[PDB]
Order: C-alpha cells, then structure tokens, then sequence
C-alpha cells in the first residue's frame, strides 16, 4: 500500500483506553483508498516527533469507513496530526 | 450513494409515543449517530447523539425525558423513540451520522400528530441578493466551539421536502463535492460562510451548527433568495 494524499476526520470523541494508550477513530475523505493513514505525534514545542503509535501500519480501506489507530500521548500536552499538509487534522490532546 | 434508511412515515394520536427506525449500511459501533427534527417550515432542531459502542445517550434539554435513543451493533440500526406526544412534536424525523458535521443523513420520517447550554445566533434570518454577486451568512455562539484545537463549526444547505447536505464542516474545510465557491472562514465565537459567486442553486436555507460539546445545537437558519 501507499500513503493518504487526501484529508481525514474525525468520528469521535478520543477516549483514553487506560491501558495507557488512547483511541482516535478518523475517516477518509479524500480519494486512493486502499491506503496508509499518514499519522505522527508531536510534544508541546509543536515541531519534533515523539511517542509512539501502537496500531501497526493503520489502513483507510475505503471513503465510508472509520479506521481506529490506537496510540501513546506522552503526559500533558501532544499534539497528533493525521494526513499531509495544511489539511492536516491536528488534535491538541492533554493526557493525565 | 447513501448510507440512511429511516422507517416509514407514522401518523399518532395526540399522547402516542413513536419509534423511528434508522438502518445504516456501514458499522454504527464507530459512530456518532444523531438525530434531527424538523417542524414543517420552521428550523432543524437536533434531539440527540447515541455512541452505539458503549450505549452512551446525550440529549436536548427541551425533550429530555421523553427521547429514548437506542442501538443495534448487530444490526447496524439505530432506533429513536418519542413519547407524549403533542400536535407541536408534529415534525420531520431526521437520522443522521458523524461529529465534525453530519455528514451522512436519512430520508426523513413525518410523524404527524393528530386527533452546557449555549445560544447560536444566525444573522440574517433572510437575504436576498443578486446573481454572480457575493454573499455572506454569520453565525455567533454563546460560548467556545473549539476543541483539539479545532473550531467544530459546520455549515449546512437546506432545499425545501429535501434532508441537509453537509457543505462547510470544521469551520472552514470544504465538503466533498460541495463546490470552490463556497467557503468558511472564522475562530472562536464568530463564524461566517460567503459564497463568492451566487448561483441560482444556491437559492436554499442555510444552516450553522456547534458540535463540540453536547447539545450540538444548530442554528435558526438563514433563507437566501434572488433578487428580483
């Protein structure tokens, strides 16, 4: 497979999992499914890439359907960016 | 291609109670399903949001205890029950999915009748401008909209015995489809959609809409018209 050009949204409401991870649940809107969802967490500088995503490689299968990618938010502010450029969904998260 | 099918349209005796039927061809767990009235020539009022994964049920404060909102994983249907029912609860029925706007929508069921808190502003109620030219619809919470660092301000377009469409959602981000000349711009509390060139299919009701936190109030609505 390949990377998502298009933009994602999101479904629901994140909800920690308490296992220590927490759960986003997008969907695809744009078009090249099946495809790579392109996503990456950042630290409260907002620019370097830290934690760590649990889901191995999460796959948009189709434009209908809601792929959950489970994840590890480092403590207190994380910002995770789903697909590429300015249509990037960027989710500030706080962990507790 | 769509993704709602409703139960057929009722007629109930004053003090009935009714249950609308909502089948969805995609999995309901991972989803926010929400349902939506609408009261012949007045606005869209949302009713409430299940989350069918744990059965978690939010409502309106205006029925709350007369909504009983219900579903089946199994069977990818969600269901809405409405008791005590008056000729005012005379409405259309929508059931619809998603949280960053609705996106997906049902056909609508008429059911007919016979024998934080926070305020939307929509400005104007109507307007009326000429072809080609240049158009613009506000919409002003009470509170915040914002969450994850996004504004979950969404705009909808209305033609009349027709259900919503989607257009505007996360303040500004385009719907599929939905075209180039449509926009939404806005942060905080003020929100407005522009459509740069008016169309004559345009001509419809305009809907603003919150979904931040619960209630995901909509707003009152703004008819557009042609001039002359």
């Amino acid at each position: 497979y390949t990377m998502c050009s298009g933009k994602f949204s999101i479904d629901k409401e994140m909800a920690e999992t308490q296992h220590g991870t927490t759960v986003v649940k997008v969907k695809y809107e744009g078009a090249g499914a099946p495809c790579k969802v392109p996503i990456e967490i950042r630290d409260v500088n907002k620019e370097k890439v830290v934690g760590r995503i649990i889901s191995s490689t999460p796959l948009a299968e189709n434009t209908n359907s809601v792929t959950n990618i489970e994840l590890e938010p480092p403590f207190g502010d994380s910002y995770i960016v789903i697909g590429v450029g300015n249509s990037a969904l960027t989710l500030h998260w706080f962990r507790k | 291609q769509v993704q709602l099918v409703q139960s057929g349209a009722e007629v109930k005796k004053p003090g009935a109670s009714v249950k609308v039927s909502c089948k969805a061809g995609f999995n309901i767990k991972d989803v926010y399903m929400s349902w939506v009235r609408q009261a012949p020539e007045q606005g869209l009022e949302w009713m409430g949001r299940i989350d069918p994964e744990n059965g978690d049920t939010k409502y309106d404060p205006k029925l709350q205890g007369r909504v009983t909102m219900t579903a089946d994983t199994s069977t990818n249907t969600a269901y809405m029950e409405l008791r005590s029912l008056r000729s005012d609860d005379t409405a259309v029925y929508y059931c619809a999915r998603g949280w960053e706007g609705f996106a997906y929508w049902g056909q609508g069921t008429l059911v007919t009748v016979s024998s934080s808190d926070i305020v939307m502003t929509q400005s104007p109620a109507s307007l009326a401008v000429s072809l080609g030219q240049r158009a613009t619809i506000s919409c002003r919470a009470s509170e915040n909209v914002d969450k994850y660092g996004n504004s979950f301000m969404h705009w909808y377009q209305q033609k009349p015995g027709q259900p919503p469409k989607l257009l505007i959602y996360r303040a500004s981000e385009l719907q599929w489809g939905v075209p180039d000349r449509f926009s939404g711009s806005g942060s905080g509390t003020d929100f407005t959609l522009t459509i740069s060139s008016l169309q004559a299919e345009d001509v419809a009701v305009y809907y603003c809409q919150r979904s931040n936190e619960v209630p995901w109030t909509f707003g009152q609505g703004t008819k557009l018209e042609i001039k002359r």
